[PDB]
């Protein structure tokens, strides 16, 4: 179980790292855009601030309250 | 050696040239700004990559850009 | 129009209180980003950049010293007030060996009243490990009324120091020439402060502490002991305990000082009743110290044709190997506050560590050697303070080199010649650090791998390849033979740690010969190695603070800057501040190892109980000799074994120690976020957070910016130190209070 | 206890995803570096200018998210191993009671079950678990060298 | 646009992109970026002004 | 009942916990003397422990096999005082805080020196705004309707 | 005492050049001073100028330029920096056209100038495999 979960975490981090690499060196905005309008992938860079802000909110929410309940029990 | 590029947003304020520690940048005549001068990078073989040049740049997103590249004993700052 | 002070230099007004950052030229314009807030506190006490005049900096420093002394006096007044009102000091006086000192009671809220422990003497509260009860007993304080009056005096003194600071900044500020009278200052601090303080304390001991403590040790209850003033008005209450006061001061003025041998003794060892140093020995010590310091205060020429000039002394100490010698050092130390701070802080931390050693080595207070929590806490606290102060001295030496160092004024002197061969110093210190670390730690690892491989005869142990600290054992033998041979007027060795008998008070060991074997060899060399690496980091910071082969103009970047850029392969942390940051880390490592060695060695081979027939049983049972030679031994028989009390403290009166254990772990792990990450990621995340705020029209006008690189490092190191020191604090306190 | 640890796992997953998604989306540029795509996936920084640009590349986002992945997998594996140790030993009441607070974890999982491991070799002898104690110390040493 | 006019920044690589600034002076010479705009929010370098081209600023009504 | 739990009023382990805590407190009480403040404090501890256990028993609280109150937060109003009512209370208080903060930010954002009024608070205006947050649910659903709650395109965006 | 009479009165430091500035390249800075001012070496400590011709050798161009920047504080401007290859291959470096790089001089052509801002840079995906 430990081996497979560690391999799983490694693979997930690698998937996201290679997505970032694709953004850096393989992504072409012209291909993902037709007459100003952007396709499903290019639109992920338009509300990127919304995505990051809501990920930050969820992380802060869960961390604050999980740590709060754990420390309350402590 | 590193690569240094100058962009026409240059206002010719000379702060990049007087901040270079290895005499890479110099001011040359130009007609694209009020000062009539633009920065140049004719001695990039001495560029060390310290990026003091673009710390002194007042333009919005810089007019001098340093792209780190292949390393050399001059660019690595090796006294040995 | 006095020649030493300026009258009414600064007006007492609240106008500048409402203008934050008024001191700084850059911060006075007002905040535009959140970096301004952090810069406000980082430059508050940097008086060098607030004024261009040494006089103004000196006056600010003088008033800040007064404020600090007022704070210290308030803290002492609070301690005495807690002893007077929220303590069991009276109960502890009648039963020092069976009542645990407590001077802080906890309010009954949210179930926290469990922290009020069963300290004894019909009292509930938090056990105190600062040793105030023993100190007060040594002072002759036998009532809580005296503690209350000392607290009132402390409050009055704190107000007086506050008024003095205000007066000497706003009403009569001294001039630069007054501050630069280092000869007069040294004369006064040596004679008046040190010598007259020792003399006054010797007088207090002789007239108050000597009789009261002698009566206490004789079994007289504190209620029937006469009030301290009666020992002065009546020469018969003190002449019964010490039958030499009947002659008055005539033996003193007739040079017949042998008559005062009743209360000015030279005995050594410890009082068999209390386990502390003989207070007659302490009074004689303070008297001798007073005379020596008063004599030493008449050395430097101040206002007459008499004494020394420090300039002439330094300038005459040249040599073939040192060029101009100490020429210019007087100008350095009379024109730079940072150099004085460096020297004073380094020697002050070293003095604190020496104090910590001599404390447990020769317990100076009654019933403090058998209070193991007090001894452990005092040693660890003083060693921590010493390490911090030493790192601060190194930091301010680097600051002096960056800011106040003048190359022209230091031509071919000692400072110049040190910088001229900094490479040799740093390279040889690097080699020494590698040698010491390789040896000490690799001997530890060799022991660990030999034990793991089932080869017990290949270890660096006593029953194996043995590394006997013969030099230290020779010194131990020399001290235990000193009384009667080299100290012929001594009756006992200075400390029983060097050898002698086991001293026990109430079946608890006070002091005992500390045997040194191969386990002490390895840990002592570990101490030497860690100290050498810390010195390496700090000395590299000081010497390379102005220039290097990487950055030939590092002095133009200041003392505190993050880098010079990603070029030259990367120029992170080249400052001198970034060396006080790494040196802080390594000081934490060294001091942690030192206090671990002390705790384990004392618990395993000094502290414990003595059976009526004379059999000594220790807290752990002598496992230090054979199990402190491997890292697995330290992990298991010390950390895992003695952490049992901390983890099992929940539901008991020590549960606060477990909570602080967990919280310090949390803070230490929190530090690694700042230590491992970088500013760009956090700035770009704040970008999206700011986007959300702007979308909801709630973006602050003060633009939020991620902490600067230097501030990120400072936050990381501060959290790391707090977490580690707090974890060790909770671990030590819970372990040594439980057992 | 399962509820609280599952929420901890969710927090770890969300934070690792936040770091990785932020690095992926901000890979092509941001306000601090609107030309980050011109510097590639992995570069040290953009210099001390503009307030400081440490760890600004997309590679640095992976580097930071590796710590959070390790922490999340550690939480998951700690939960699984403690639950199954209590199930196999039979004292499932030990987990159900002590798993709701952090000191319960620290005392009853780590401190409790680390006793057989550290006694893989002692000043008295050794067991077949001696290699595991050596690997324990080796892992601690490599961890702290990483800290270096 | 003229002195005192309010414009929106259309330069993408700008700390004030999509934001509104105040025009300080529009140069009448043959310079490449004549429009000088002052902003209330300082950028990451601390500056609060920048020169923009004629096609990189859009006047607010 | 819900999730296999049982009411704490009929949980034997709950009463065992109460008895053990009271016994420990009384044993601690035995080592002090007469009506001395330590005995008074321990007696107050015993009384508070008994009151807390009695209140938890008579509180519609479900206890597990460990004799500790478990919270039923699936949303049912039967156990609504455990999560739902505190949830509403916190939502009200936190919305109050956020609303007054946002109103103060937007109010001093239209003055000559917006940044000065953030380190040096305009206490009169701050007090005026803070006591006006009791209508934050109504104010929020009166500013969202007018379009004054959300910005549209003056918000800044990165290069991609 | 010293090899050349124009050397600054420096006592020598273990921070000077190494074997690199004997087989790869060394840098020499020359200047004339009116006074025997005491200045700080870029490598070690304090040296004394000569009231006349002064010549100093360093291992890096940055060291010579740091020394020259220090010289400007002494109102010294005529300092000139040269690069010397393993043999006597002298090349004037810093006052390349006799005018400091901060002052515009006719006869200089722009090197590394792009006729667009940062936003005009090509997309990296279009710069693959060249
Ligand atoms: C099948 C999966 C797969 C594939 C095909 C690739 C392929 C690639 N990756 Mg990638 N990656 C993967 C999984 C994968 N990765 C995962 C799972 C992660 C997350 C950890 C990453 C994270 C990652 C990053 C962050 C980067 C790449 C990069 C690259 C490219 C260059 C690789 C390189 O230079 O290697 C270099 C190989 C090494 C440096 C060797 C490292 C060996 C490590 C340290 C382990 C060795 C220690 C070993 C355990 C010793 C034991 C100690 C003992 C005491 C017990 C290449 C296209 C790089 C790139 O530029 O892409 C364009 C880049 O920056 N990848
Ligand atoms: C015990 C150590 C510790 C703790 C508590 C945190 C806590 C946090 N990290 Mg973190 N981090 C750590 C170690 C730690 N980190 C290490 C070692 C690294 C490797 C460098 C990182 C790398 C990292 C990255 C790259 C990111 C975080 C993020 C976060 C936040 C996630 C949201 C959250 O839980 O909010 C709740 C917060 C807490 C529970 C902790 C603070 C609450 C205290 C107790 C309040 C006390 C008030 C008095 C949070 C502040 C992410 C973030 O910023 O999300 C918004 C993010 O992007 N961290
Ligand atoms: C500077 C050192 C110092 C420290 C750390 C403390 C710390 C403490 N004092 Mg204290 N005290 C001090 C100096 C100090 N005092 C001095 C100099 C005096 C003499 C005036 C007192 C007189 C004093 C009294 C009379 C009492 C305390 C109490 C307390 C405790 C509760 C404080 C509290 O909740 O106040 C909260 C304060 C505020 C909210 C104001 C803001 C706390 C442990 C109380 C205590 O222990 O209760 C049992 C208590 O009754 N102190
Ligand atoms: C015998 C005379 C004497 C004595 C006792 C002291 C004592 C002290 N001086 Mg001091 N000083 C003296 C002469 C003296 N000085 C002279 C002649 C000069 C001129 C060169 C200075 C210049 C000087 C400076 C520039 C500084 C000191 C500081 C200090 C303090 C060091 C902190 C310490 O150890 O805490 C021990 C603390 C105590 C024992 C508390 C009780 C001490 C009280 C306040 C008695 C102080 C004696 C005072 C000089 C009497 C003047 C009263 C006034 C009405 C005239 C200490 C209180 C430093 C300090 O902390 O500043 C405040 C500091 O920065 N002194
Ligand atoms: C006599 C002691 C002494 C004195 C007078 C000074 C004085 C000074 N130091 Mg200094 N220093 C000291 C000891 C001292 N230091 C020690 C022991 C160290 C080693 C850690 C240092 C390390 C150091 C560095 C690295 C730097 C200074 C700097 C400075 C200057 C500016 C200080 C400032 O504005 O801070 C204002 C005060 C603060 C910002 C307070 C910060 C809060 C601290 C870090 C946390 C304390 C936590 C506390 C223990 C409570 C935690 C409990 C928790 C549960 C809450 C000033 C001349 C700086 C400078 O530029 O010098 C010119 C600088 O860069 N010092
Ligand atoms: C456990 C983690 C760890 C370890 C092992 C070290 C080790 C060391 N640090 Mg440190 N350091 C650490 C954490 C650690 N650090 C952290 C967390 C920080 C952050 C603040 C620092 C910051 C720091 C600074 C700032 C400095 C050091 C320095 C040193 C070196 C001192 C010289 C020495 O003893 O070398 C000897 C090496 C050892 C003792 C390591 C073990 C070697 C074994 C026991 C013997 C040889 C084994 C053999 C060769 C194996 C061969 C087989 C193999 C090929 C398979 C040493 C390499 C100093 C330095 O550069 O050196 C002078 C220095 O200036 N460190
Ligand atoms: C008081 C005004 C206020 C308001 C209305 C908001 C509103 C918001 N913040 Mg926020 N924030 C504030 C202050 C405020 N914040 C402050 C002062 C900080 C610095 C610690 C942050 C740090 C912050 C982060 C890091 C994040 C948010 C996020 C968010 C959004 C989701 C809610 C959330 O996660 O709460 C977050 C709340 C906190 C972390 C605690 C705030 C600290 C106190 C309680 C607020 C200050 C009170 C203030 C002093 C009152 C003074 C007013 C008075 C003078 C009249 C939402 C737009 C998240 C987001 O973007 O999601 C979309 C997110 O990731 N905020
Ligand atoms: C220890 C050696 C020692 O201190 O001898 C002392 C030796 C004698 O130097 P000087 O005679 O020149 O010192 C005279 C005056 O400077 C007094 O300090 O000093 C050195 O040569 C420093 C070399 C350290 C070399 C480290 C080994
Ligand atoms: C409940 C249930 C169910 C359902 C289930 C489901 C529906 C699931 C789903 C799941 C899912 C749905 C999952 C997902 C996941 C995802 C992920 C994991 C992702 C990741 C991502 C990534 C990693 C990305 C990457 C990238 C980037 C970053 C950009 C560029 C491109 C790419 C793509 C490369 C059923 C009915 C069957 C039955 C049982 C019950
Ligand atoms: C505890 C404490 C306190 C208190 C303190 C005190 C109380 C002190 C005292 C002190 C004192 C009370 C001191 C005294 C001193 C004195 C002296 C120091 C004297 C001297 C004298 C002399 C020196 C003389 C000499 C001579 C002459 C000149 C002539 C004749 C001959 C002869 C020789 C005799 C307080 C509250 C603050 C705070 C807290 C802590
Ligand atoms: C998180 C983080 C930030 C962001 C951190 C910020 C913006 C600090 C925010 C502090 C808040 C706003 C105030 C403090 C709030 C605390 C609750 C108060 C402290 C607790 C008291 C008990 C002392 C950096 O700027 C940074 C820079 C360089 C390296 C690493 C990091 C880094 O890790
Ligand atoms: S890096 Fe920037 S500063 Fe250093 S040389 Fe090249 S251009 Fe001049
Ligand atoms: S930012 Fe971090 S890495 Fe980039 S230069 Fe400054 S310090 Fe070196």
């Amino acid at each position: 179980y430990t081996h497979h979960q560690y391999i799983a975490g490694f693979l997930m981090v690698g998937a996201f790292a290679h997505g970032a690499i694709f953004f850096v060196r393989d992504y072409d905005p012209a291909v993902n855009t037709r007459n100003g309008e952007k396709n499903v992938l290019a639109r992920m860079l338009e509300h990127k601030e919304a995505i990051i802000s809501h990920l930050s909110w969820v992380s802060l929410f869960l961390g604050f309250h999980t740590l709060g309940i754990y420390v309350h029990n402590d | 050696s590193h690569t240094v590029k100058i962009y026409d947003t240059c206002i010719g304020c000379t702060q990049c040239v007087r901040a270079c520690p290895t005499d890479v940048l110099e001011m040359v005549p130009w007609d694209g700004c009020k000062a009539g001068q633009i920065a140049s990078a004719p001695r990039t073989e001495d560029c060390v990559g310290c990026k003091r040049c673009e710390t002194a740049c007042p333009t919005d997103f810089l007019s001098v850009r340093v792209y780190l590249g292949g390393e050399t004993t001059r660019s690595l700052g090796l006294a040995y | 129009k006095s020649t030493i002070v300026d009258f009414n230099p600064v007006e007492t007004s609240f106008e500048k209180w409402a203008k934050p950052g008024q001191f700084s030229r850059t911060l006075a314009k007002g905040p535009k980003t959140t970096t301004w807030i952090w810069n406000l506190h980082a430059d508050a006490h940097d008086f060098d950049i607030q004024t261009n005049s040494l006089q103004e900096v000196s006056r600010k420093i003088f008033s800040a010293h007064f404020g600090q002394l007022a704070v210290i006096f308030l803290w002492l007044s609070g301690m005495h007030f807690h002893g007077a009102y929220f303590s069991n000091y009276s109960a502890w006086l009648t039963n020092p060996t069976s009542t645990k000192p407590s001077a802080q009671i906890v309010w009954p809220i949210v179930g926290q009243e469990v922290l009020n422990a069963d300290v004894g003497g019909n009292f509930q509260g938090i056990q105190i490990t600062s040793g105030f009860f023993q100190l007060w007993r040594a002072e002759g304080i036998t009532s809580e009324v005296e503690l209350y009056w000392t607290a009132v005096g402390g409050l009055v003194a704190s107000f007086l120091m506050l008024f003095a600071g205000w007066f000497h900044y706003h009403k009569a500020a001294p001039k630069l020439e007054w501050f630069q009278n280092v000869e007069s200052m040294l004369n006064h601090h040596l004679a008046g402060l040190l010598g007259l303080g020792s003399l006054s304390w010797a007088g207090h001991q002789i007239h108050i502490a000597l009789p009261i403590n002698k009566l206490l040790d004789l079994g007289v209850s504190p209620e029937e002991i006469p009030l301290p003033y009666e020992f002065i008005l009546n020469r018969d209450l003190i002449a019964q305990l010490y039958p030499s006061f009947n002659k008055g001061l005539t033996p003193f003025f007739t040079l017949n000082w042998g008559e005062y041998s009743d209360f000015l003794t030279f005995k050594g060892g410890l009082n068999p009743v209390t386990g502390g140093l003989w207070l007659t020995d302490t009074a004689h010590h303070h008297l001798a110290i007073a005379v020596l310091f008063i004599v030493a205060g008449h050395m430097y020429k101040t206002n007459w044709f008499l004494g020394h000039s420090i300039k002439t002394i330094l300038e005459a100490h040249k040599g073939p190997f040192t060029g101009e010698g100490h020429k210019g050092l007087y100008e350095v130390l009379t024109t730079s506050w940072h150099a004085q701070l460096a020297i004073n802080l380094a020697l002050f931390g070293s003095l604190s560590i020496i104090v910590a050693h001599h404390m447990y080595a020769m317990p100076p207070y009654p019933y403090i050697a058998i209070d193991y929590p007090t001894q452990l806490s005092l040693f660890t606290h003083h060693v921590w303070i010493g390490g911090f102060c030493i790192v601060g001295g190194a930091a301010h030496g680097a600051i002096f080199f960056v800011r106040d160092y003048n190359a022209a004024n230091n031509y071919n002197n000692l400072i110049d010649r040190v910088i001229r061969h900094r490479d040799a110093i740093i390279s040889h210190l690097n080699w020494v650090c590698i040698f010491l670390g390789c040896h000490s730690f690799g001997l530890y690892v060799h022991n660990d791998t030999m034990r793991a491989l089932g080869r017990s005869q290949d270890l660096f142990s006593d029953n194996a390849i043995a590394l006997k600290p013969i030099f230290a054992q020779f010194i131990q033998n020399l001290h235990t033979l000193a009384p009667g041979s080299t100290a012929p007027n001594a009756l006992t060795t200075v400390s029983y740690a060097f050898g002698g008998d086991v001293i026990s008070v109430g079946s608890k060991i006070a002091m005992m010969p500390i045997s040194l074997g191969t386990a002490d060899f390895l840990v002592h060399h570990i101490h030497a190695f860690t100290i050498h690496v810390t010195v390496l980091i700090l000395l590299k910071g000081v010497l390379y603070s102005r220039n290097s082969r990487l950055i030939p103009d590092k002095a133009n970047l200041g003392f505190r800057f993050p880098c010079d850029g990603p070029g030259r392969g990367g120029t992170c942390q080249v400052s001198a501040w970034d060396h006080v940051f790494l040196g802080l880390f390594w000081m934490y490592n060294s001091i942690s190892i030192v206090i671990f060695h002390f705790s384990w060695k004392m618990q395993s081979d000094v502290w414990g109980t003595v059976s009526p027939t004379g059999a000594v049983s220790h807290i752990t049972g002598g496992n230090f000799a054979q199990s402190s030679i491997t890292i697995n031994g330290w992990l298991r028989d010390f950390l895992w074994s003695q952490a049992a009390q901390v983890v099992q403290s929940y539901g008991s009166s020590l549960s606060a120690y477990g909570l602080i254990f967990l919280g310090a772990h949390f803070i230490w792990a929190f530090s690694l976020m700042f230590l491992f990450s970088g500013r760009g990621y956090w700035q770009e995340l704040i970008e999206s957070i700011v986007w959300a705020h702007n979308k909801l029209k709630v973006a602050p006008s003060i633009q939020p910016r991620a902490l600067s690189i230097t501030q990120g490092r400072a936050v990381g190191v501060a959290h790391y130190l707090l977490g580690g020191i707090g974890t060790t604090w909770a671990f030590f306190l819970a372990r040594i209070i439980s057992v | 206890g399962d509820f609280l640890v599952h929420h901890a796992i969710a927090l770890g997953l969300h934070t690792t995803t936040l770091i990785l998604v932020k690095g992926a989306l901000d890979a092509r540029g941001s306000k601090l570096m609107p030309d980050k795509k011109d510097f590639g996936y992995s570069f040290p920084c953009d210099g001390p200018g503009r307030g400081g640009t440490c760890d600004i590349s997309a590679w640095d986002a992976f580097y930071l998210a590796m710590f959070w992945m390790l922490n999340t997998i550690g939480w998951v594996t700690f939960y699984w191993h403690w639950k199954h140790l209590t199930l196999w030993q039979g004292n499932q009441v030990q987990f159900n009671e002590s798993s709701n607070y952090i000191m319960g974890w620290l005392r009853d999982y780590l401190w409790l079950n680390s006793s057989p491991l550290i006694n893989g070799y002692n000043p008295f002898g050794m067991n077949s678990l001696s290699v595991w104690a050596w690997m324990f110390l080796f892992g601690h040493l490599v961890w702290a060298t990483g800290f270096m | 646009i003229q002195k005192g006019s309010t414009v929106r920044i259309l330069r993408k690589e700008s700390y004030w992109y999509n934001e509104s600034g105040t025009v300080v002076v529009v140069d009448q010479s043959k310079v490449r970026y004549p429009v000088l705009v002052r902003f209330t929010k300082v950028n990451y370098a601390g500056t609060n002004t920048n020169n923009f081209g004629l096609n990189e600023v859009e006047e607010v009504v | 009942d819900i999730g296999g739990l049982n009411p704490c009023k009929d949980s034997e382990v709950f009463q065992k916990r109460l008895a053990k805590t009271v016994k420990k407190l009384e044993n601690r009480l035995k080592k002090y003397e007469e009506g001395t403040p330590p005995q008074i404090a321990i007696q107050q501890q015993i009384t508070q422990t008994k009151q807390r256990f009695t209140r938890y028993a008579d509180s519609n609280l479900l206890c597990g096999n460990d004799g500790l109150p478990h919270l039923i937060t699936d949303g049912r109003w039967s156990h609504g005082s455990e999560f739902l009512l505190p949830s509403i209370l916190f939502l009200y208080i936190s919305g109050w805080i956020g609303w007054v903060g946002r109103k103060y930010i937007r109010t001093v954002g239209q003055t000559s020196n917006p940044t000065e009024k953030e380190i040096i608070i305009d206490v009169p205006l701050a007090i005026s705004i803070m006591t006006s947050g009791f209508l934050w649910p109504f104010a929020a659903w009166q500013e969202f309707l007018s379009g004054d709650l959300i910005a549209s395109d003056e918000t800044i965006t990165t290069s991609p | 005492k010293l090899k050349q009479s124009d050397f600054p009165k420096f006592e020598g430091s273990t921070g000077g050049w190494l074997s690199a500035a004997k087989n790869e390249e060394k840098y020499v800075i020359i200047w004339t001073s009116k006074d025997a001012s005491l200045f700080e070496m870029p490598t070690g400590g304090t040296a004394k100028m000569n009231a006349g011709n002064n010549v100093a050798y360093f291992a890096r161009k940055e060291q010579c330029l740091a020394l020259g920047s220090q010289l400007r504080g002494f109102k010294i401007t005529n300092y000139k920096i040269f690069r010397i290859y393993p043999p006597l291959d002298i090349t004037l470096l810093h006052p390349f056209d006799g005018v400091f790089p901060e002052k515009v001089n006719q006869g200089r052509s722009p090197v590394g100038k792009r006729d667009a801002s940062i936003g005009g840079n090509p997309n990296p995906a279009s710069l693959k495999f060249q």
